[PDB]
């Protein structure tokens, strides 16, 4: 749904790195495969979580039930 | 024979990095069986402060409360643990968190929508007010007489920008949470380490000379820091036995089934501890022979 | 096996206390090769075990 | 104000024996608002 | 209560001797395994879990004679402790180094 | 029927909600498809069953 | 959290189910290590799961309605709230001044539901969380009925979350028909570790393979890896590979432009005795 | 490379915070469902009423 804190099969923090991969995906013109090498995720546990996530929080809210619509 | 004198004679370490995060050294001529004691301290047995408790007073958000707590509980906190000290279980909930073995964290946000956004806007930072909550949103708040021994250095998280959640207007997080210490082996959120594990260093055993546009291709099937040709006569040699993973894509080919092959050196290791922040790697690898020191001296003195 | 694995593999199954052997002490066998340095067998692992 | 209705998110109070609708429009659906409480989690 | 020396399986000699230590792995228990069987005077040695869940740890100590399997015990944990001491300061001989 | 994906979204259903089903008592019932003879195609058919009509029926 | 696999259809992406995310990336080391992963289960790394792999909730909402047991204009005998009557104060933990509980809160079996007055016995019953799984309040919802009689309330809809953490004994699954329940959340420090650093996720046994014949879980180990490496997704929708050009030999270059092997295979250690294993270790994400 | 599909990140991403304000993406999905819609829509519109 959101980005995972602290990737499932080593430990490390990965939950920072959504932001900085979208901007790097979209003004910076990078394919998927620099934009995990500049990130720092070497370890190929740790670049299936940002390669690999739907953001699908993103879908969650835009159902408000505490605003007008 | 076997003596404490023989092993401090044939065992060294040959640092390779330091960094503020990420250590890499070895050890020279030490068992498989230490050597994985030490591997397994840094993962399981060395402590760090993390949030165990969340006490939650309104949350509306989208992302419910054990999983937003859960998340609280994964951000790492740039915070000593030697500064303090164990909760007790058997003491009650009212004398068990005290400013000795306590640190409190708050996090009270609210999401409005922002009038000053441009018409015909996507962008959730400009459109809406306190949108995206990080971990630099945890406040630290000092209890009783920690406000003068953590005054030099406020507890902030080792990484800021972690996304803890998102909101939209309405909407609203308010909670304390209480972190304490812990070992790896409770919950993997007191893991100080991102990994600490190592490899033996591989040895390539050239058993046949190279000569000739052979070593153009066996230079090929390794990193390429590894196999070098010597510029006297073409002859293939090892520069760098650490820069290889042990591929075996030699092995592939019927012209190297007999001019190599891959062994392992027994007793030399290669750690990379990579730290999540609190403490160096350096201090988390003199942490973990201390406490298999203590571990061995803790029986030592109990009765048998 | 060598001598420290091979007495492993036998308390690792064994376990006196529990009551698996039959001599209130784990009996082994003489290694397989005496020279250069002592090695067993795995069919002398189920031959103790 | 302890209730929000489901269709146009008015934050409403209902007293007793009261027509269960929303004042600025008629919707029969009322969504009970979460009030501040204190509620304990371990966070694992 | 933390060692504890199993009667059902210990000898009248003390040559052997069956132990059982609480809350550990094999973070100790395959170090101090290997330390003990460095004694030129142990016979058998090994060390056992009974179940993964329970956090319990056994230790096998059998020797050729004029040592009970205590004292060779204590030996151990001596030396296991020597042996952590002489990796802590050449790790600092080599940090000071840089 | 004609909602855009914007607009089920602001009516609360979602946002590529295929429909297809009936809400009855809260509950999305859907009525099966079922596999059946073709019409208007008269087929030739051996069947036992059509000889316990009585007698003399092949 | 759900993702994306690695290896999909290409009518994956065709039919939108991004929007609908049904599994997790798991690193898959197809070995015989552990023994409790035999006939046909399989186990988890412990702090995977203390860090939320494969973690989910269950929705269960039910109906609390008090007009069933009447008809026809007579006076409303059960209302929401507390009367005036000396009922006791244990349980304003859990009800509103309504007579409805507060959004949140922590319900396990006993605690009550709702709170309502009764006119023909003069007193304030509740009801009760008829349940031996303690779950959470998420949503209460006020069915307000329409007639031209404008009338109190009498239907209430209550929405609870139950933690389904993955314990043993649940059931995982592959995308190629490899079930098996969990047998035990097996310790990192006792799990193998390779060279680069990582440990699996997910040990599953070898031979749960040879009698199956699903060698598309095999190749989806490449498949999988090779597109992790290189942050890209390998189509698998089937037929797109010969006799000629195997995927094995596809996905197999992919991995030995990275520096891993031809084959899939990992150097290995072990987790308790932390020697080097024999061979290579058949890892890999799968989905 | 001829053989890989593509992860649709900012595309995925961009559908996500608003959706298509014009007709739905994906229109495969809806076909799926079209002989239970498109056997409704016979009964009540068409031909003879
Ligand atoms: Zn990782
Ligand atoms: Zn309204």
């Amino acid at each position: 749904m959101i980005v995972p804190v602290r990737c499932f099969s080593c430990g490390k923090v990965v939950g920072d790195k959504w932001e900085s991969y979208l901007n790097l995906l979209q003004e910076d013109e990078l394919d998927e495969g620099t934009a995990l090498s500049r990130l720092g995720l070497k370890r190929y546990c740790c670049r299936r979580m940002i390669l690999t996530h739907v953001d699908l929080i993103e879908k969650f809210l835009r159902y408000n039930p505490l605003e007008k619509r | 024979e076997w003596n404490v004198e023989k092993f401090k004679k044939d065992f060294e370490v040959n640092i390779s990095s330091l960094d503020a995060r990420e250590a890499n050294f070895d050890l020279i001529n030490i068992d498989t069986s230490i050597a994985n004691a030490f591997r397994r301290i840094m993962i399981s047995e060395v402590p760090s402060v993390a949030a165990e408790y969340v006490y939650f007073f309104n949350n509306t958000s989208v992302i419910q409360d054990e999983v937003l707590a859960h998340r609280i509980g994964l951000v790492p906190l740039k915070v000593d643990p030697d500064m303090l000290t164990w909760v007790d279980s058997n003491l009650p909930d009212d004398e068990k968190f005290t400013d000795e073995n306590t640190i409190v964290l708050s996090l009270n946000v609210k999401c409005t929508r922002n009038p000053d956004a441009p018409k015909g806007s996507t962008d959730p930072k400009e459109l809406y007010n306190n949108a995206h909550v990080y971990a630099r949103d945890l406040k630290f708040e000092p209890q009783g007489r920690q406000s003068t021994t953590f005054a030099d250095c406020p507890v902030v998280p080792a990484d800021p920008d972690i996304l803890l959640a998102k909101l939209r207007p309405g909407q609203e997080i308010s909670l304390k949470a209480h972190c304490i210490l812990g070992i790896g082996g409770d919950h993997a959120k007191f893991s100080p380490v991102s990994t600490a594990s190592y490899r033996l260093l591989p040895q390539i055993n050239i058993l046949q000379p190279i000569k000739g546009e052979s070593a153009r291709r066996f230079q090929k099937c390794f990193p390429p820091g590894v196999i070098g040709i010597d510029e006297g006569s073409d002859e293939a040699y090892v520069k760098d036995a650490r820069k290889d993973t042990v591929s075996r894509e030699v092995l592939r080919y019927e012209e190297f089934a007999d001019k190599v092959k891959l062994g392992r050196v027994r007793n030399h290791f290669i750690f990379n501890v990579e730290s999540a922040g609190a403490m160096t790697p350096e201090e988390i690898f003199f942490k973990s022979v201390r406490i298999l020191k203590n571990k061995a001296e803790y029986l030592k003195n109990c009765p048998i | 096996f060598t001598r420290e694995q091979y007495q492993q593999y036998i308390y690792g199954c064994i376990r006196p206390e529990d009551g698996h052997t039959t001599r209130s002490k784990i009996v082994t066998l003489p290694p397989t090769i005496f020279k250069p340095y002592p090695l067993w067998t795995g069919k002398q692992i189920i031959t103790t075990v | 104000l302890k209730y929000i209705c489901a269709e146009c998110s008015s934050k409403l109070s209902l007293s007793r024996t009261d027509a269960v609708r929303c004042k600025d429009c008629g919707h029969r659906i009322l969504l009970k608002a979460r009030t501040k409480r204190l509620v304990q989690f371990e966070a694992r | 209560e933390k060692i504890k020396l199993l009667t059902q399986a210990t000898s009248e000699d003390g040559t052997s001797a069956s132990f059982q230590i609480v809350e550990e792995d094999h973070t100790l228990g395959n170090a101090l395994r290997y330390v003990i069987m460095k004694n030129p005077d142990v016979e058998f040695c090994g060390y056992s879990i009974p179940h993964p869940s329970e956090n319990l740890l056994n230790i096998r100590i059998q020797t050729y004679g004029e040592t009970t399997a205590v004292d060779a015990l204590q030996k151990g944990l001596k030396d296991l402790m020597d042996l952590c001491d002489v990796v802590e300061s050449k790790f600092t001989e080599k940090i000071k180094s840089m | 029927n004609k909602m855009s994906p914007y607009e089920l979204v602001q009516h609360k259903e979602e946002s590529d909600e295929i429909g297809g089903y009936f809400i009855v008592n809260g509950i999305e019932k859907l009525i099966r498809m079922l596999i059946v003879q073709r019409r208007n195609h008269p087929m030739a058919i051996i069947r036992p069953s059509f000889a316990n009509r009585g007698a003399s029926y092949s | 959290t759900g993702q994306t696999p690695i290896v999909k259809a290409n009518l994956y992406d065709d039919y939108g189910m991004d929007n609908f995310p049904n599994g997790f990336n798991a690193v898959v080391a197809v070995i015989s290590y552990t023994g409790y992963d035999m006939d046909d289960a399989m186990i988890i790394n412990k702090s995977a799961d203390e860090r939320g792999f494969g973690y989910g909730t269950m929705y269960k909402t039910e109906k609390v309605d008090l007009a069933l047991n009447r008809n026809r204009g007579d006076p409303i005998t059960q209302h929401f709230g507390f009367g005036n009557d000396e009922w006791p104060k244990e349980w304003l933990e859990k009800l509103d001044e309504d007579g409805l509980p507060y959004i949140g809160t922590y319900v396990e079996e006993g605690d009550p539901i709702c709170a309502y007055f009764d006119d023909t016995l003069n007193k304030t019953k509740i009801k009760t969380y008829h349940s031996s799984e303690p779950a959470y309040i998420e949503e209460v919802n006020l069915i307000g009925d329409e007639s031209n009689k404008f009338q109190e309330l009498q239907t209430v809809s209550i929405k609870y979350r139950i933690r389904r953490t993955p314990q043993i004994g649940d059931k995982f699954s592959s995308r190629h028909g490899q079930k098996g329940v969990c047998s035990r959340k097996w310790p990192t420090i006792d799990m193998p570790f390779s060279e680069t650093g990582i440990q699996p996720d997910i040990i599953i046994n070898p031979h749960a393979f040879p009698s199956r014949m699903t060698i598309g879980m095999f190749v989806e180990s490449l498949a999988g890896k090779a597109g992790a490496l290189h942050g890209i997704a390998q189509d698998s929708t089937p037929w797109i590979f010969n006799e000629d050009d195997t995927p094995a030999d596809y996905f197999g270059e992919q991995l030995a432009k990275a520096g891993y092997n031809y084959h899939g295979n990992e150097p290995m250690y072990s987790g308790a005795t932390g020697e080097e294993l024999r061979a290579d270790i058949y890892v890999g994400v799968v989905y | 490379q001829a053989r890989t599909a593509d992860f649709r990140t900012l595309e995925r991403e961009s559908r996500f915070i608003n959706p298509p304000k014009d007709k739905s993406a994906f229109p495969l999905l809806q076909e799926a469902v079209q002989p239970h819609i498109g056997s409704f829509n016979a009964l009540t519109e068409g031909p003879d009423g």
